[PDB]
DNA sequence: ATCCCCTTGGCGGTTAAAACGCGGGGGACAGCGCGTACGTGCGTTTAAGCGGTGCTAGAGCTGTCTACGACCAATTGAGCGGCCTCGGCACCGGGATTCTCCAGGCGGCCAGTG
DNA sequence: CACTGGCCGCCTGGAGAATCCCGGTGCCGAGGCCGCTCAATTGGTCGTAGACAGCTCTAGCACCGCTTAAACGC
């Protein structure tokens, strides 16, 4: 029998490791092509920075961290190991948007 | 050549050999003290401002900064700041 | 050892005989009023209550399966 | 020349990730398309701000300098570019 | 017998009746009693003025029912009706107090 | 002059009251207690700020624009005072 | 008006990124009652609300004065730019420990029986 | 009704593997050295804001007499 682990241990292996990583989670040309996605939605033939791509990588990365601990905090508020869209809907209610 | 872009970094590493003479220094976490200095410069203006507008002051001293100090940062912290600024500008005016 | 907790079971639900069905509340405080470890035996209740559920010597009043209320059977 | 689609490039997984330095150890299928679309509503804010800036400067190019402005304005203040 | 409503629907008959009414709902003599309580606990035989006690009391007044509307939303996640402290220990972790 | 128990000022149909207005149906019996002592750690920052602000002002009334004012640097402005 | 540099544009190799299917397996959730706990209906009381009275603390304005601090030319010096070496660490190879999940026993318990 | 037997659910034990845990290596950012120049300071000046006495008056504080609304309670 090839080895197996249960679910959840995997799950929180990820958590242990990746609150212990530093580093940045997103590939980070997709996202520098949606930053000039989002920036042709706005402006014609605009420019960015590698660092600035850095810049709203990090932030982009770090806010949704925010969101999410908030996420736990409303799931296990609402008694639940997995989370629904409703917690992280209330979540954005709730922190003044 | 270029101009000379201002940061924090010398006076940050003197502390540092300050209070840990043995310890290391790198330049993301060095990147990140300026903005923290930078940061906690500009609330403490930003209040300073207020408390001189609110009472008409033309002028922030060392009152006015002290109670931003006491506004912004919280509790022991801020009787901490006090004590360190108190005693610097006594110091200070003891030339 | 002593008799099967079962037993335990039939009289609990037959001591009280309300017009509902009886809940997992109140069976569980009459066998603590009885005198057993609820808290440690949650599996055994749960298999005797399958037990008692599937052979049809008792009837379940409007839950499903083990959830829900009980009550005894017409004869 | 022009994008349709480099919003699911913050991929599925990615998302995963994300979530695990959260400490969310489960993720239904439902919330993953919201977490891209209030992404795209922050991400569209500093933009717009970011532009504003940009535009402002009349420069073309974006540079971090007016990325940490505008995550100064909207209240989210990063370490580590400022100045 | 005399007439009684079922509970909940005087509660109801309160609610309605409070947003459409503006009056302040905390007594002003006892606030002002706890307003130069809590400064006497810090600095001494310090005096209020009327403006003062009635303009912290609109705020104290918006402060916690902002705090009991965003509770309910913590209770209608909860699936509740009745709120509990944890809504509101909830409430002001998540607001980042 | 001293007064020793004013968190019971604030009234449990006063409390009950305040929640009529937040639109809550039932309100528990753990809540007066604990609701009183948040209503009291938000006057404690609230006055203490505020108090902090008459100090600097070598006054020695307390006055309703430091209130606001107060209010209005933790993020939570009020209008009709002066403000 | 320019200049020069980091982004833009284009190119080749690869393996992790992902990705999708299988399958186990962990999960939300209605619901049926039960415990109970405020919600609501009254009566009671008492203290807040209202009205009136005397005091004065200090809020706030005015005058005085002086304590204090930007500006500026100048001198200089210590940190910014720039280059340059070097070992802590970034990456690499081999071994314990968790850990954890899985294999075999212990025990409770249900089930049959003299 | 006690005695005995067998099977589900925990009890006990144990081995593979991810990540930590012992060295090995080479390197490039980090610590350090040098030119300098832009900025840190110094003294004098000007000029100005605010700290303080006085004062005054006014609104806040101290006190009292009813009255059921509100508080308290069951």
């Amino acid at each position: 029998k090839p080895h197996r682990y249960r679910p959840g241990t995997v799950a929180l292996r990820e958590i242990r490791r990746y609150q212990k990583s530093t580093e940045l989670l997103i590939r980070k040309l997709p996202f520098q092509r949606l930053v000039r996605e989002i920036a042709q939605d706005f402006k014609t033939d605009l420019r960015f920075q590698s660092s600035a791509v850095m810049a709203l990588q990090e932030a982009s990365e770090a806010y949704l961290v925010g969101l999410f601990e908030d996420t736990n905090l409303a799931a296990i508020h609402a008694k639940r190991v997995t989370i629904m869209p409703k917690d992280i809907q209330l979540a954005r209610r709730i922190r003044g948007e | 050549k270029r101009s000379r872009k201002e940061s924090y970094s010398v006076y940050v590493y003197k502390v540092l050999k300050q209070v840990h003479p043995d310890t290391g220094i790198s330049s993301k976490a060095m990147g990140i003290m300026n903005s923290f200095v930078n940061d906690i410069f500009e609330r403490i203006a930003g209040e300073a401002s207020r408390l001189a507008h609110y009472n008409k002051r033309s002028t922030i001293t060392s009152r006015e900064i002290q109670t931003a100090v006491r506004l912004l940062l919280p509790g022991e912290l801020a009787k901490h700041a006090v004590s360190e600024g108190t005693k610097a500008v006594t110091k200070y005016t003891s030339a | 050892s002593g008799p099967p907790v079962s037993e335990l079971i039939t009289k609990a639900v037959a001591a009280s005989k309300e017009r509902s069905g009886v809940s997992l509340a109140a069976l569980k405080k009459a066998l603590a009023a009885a005198g057993y470890d609820v808290e440690k035996n949650n599996s055994r209740i749960k298999l005797g209550l399958k037990s008692l559920v599937s052979k049809g010597t008792l009837v379940q009043t409007k839950g499903t399966g083990a959830s829900g209320s009980f009550k005894l059977n017409k004869k | 020349k022009v994008l349709r689609d480099n919003i699911q490039g913050i991929t599925k997984p990615a998302i995963r990730r994300l979530a695990r330095r959260g400490g969310v150890k489960r993720i239904s299928g439902l919330i993953y398309e919201e977490t891209r679309g209030v992404l795209k509503v922050f991400l569209e804010n500093v933009i717009r701000d970011a532009v504003t800036y940009t535009e402002h400067a009349k420069r073309k190019t974006v540079t971090a300098m007016d990325v940490v402005y505008a995550l100064k304005r909207q209240g989210r203040t990063l370490y580590g570019f400022g100045g």
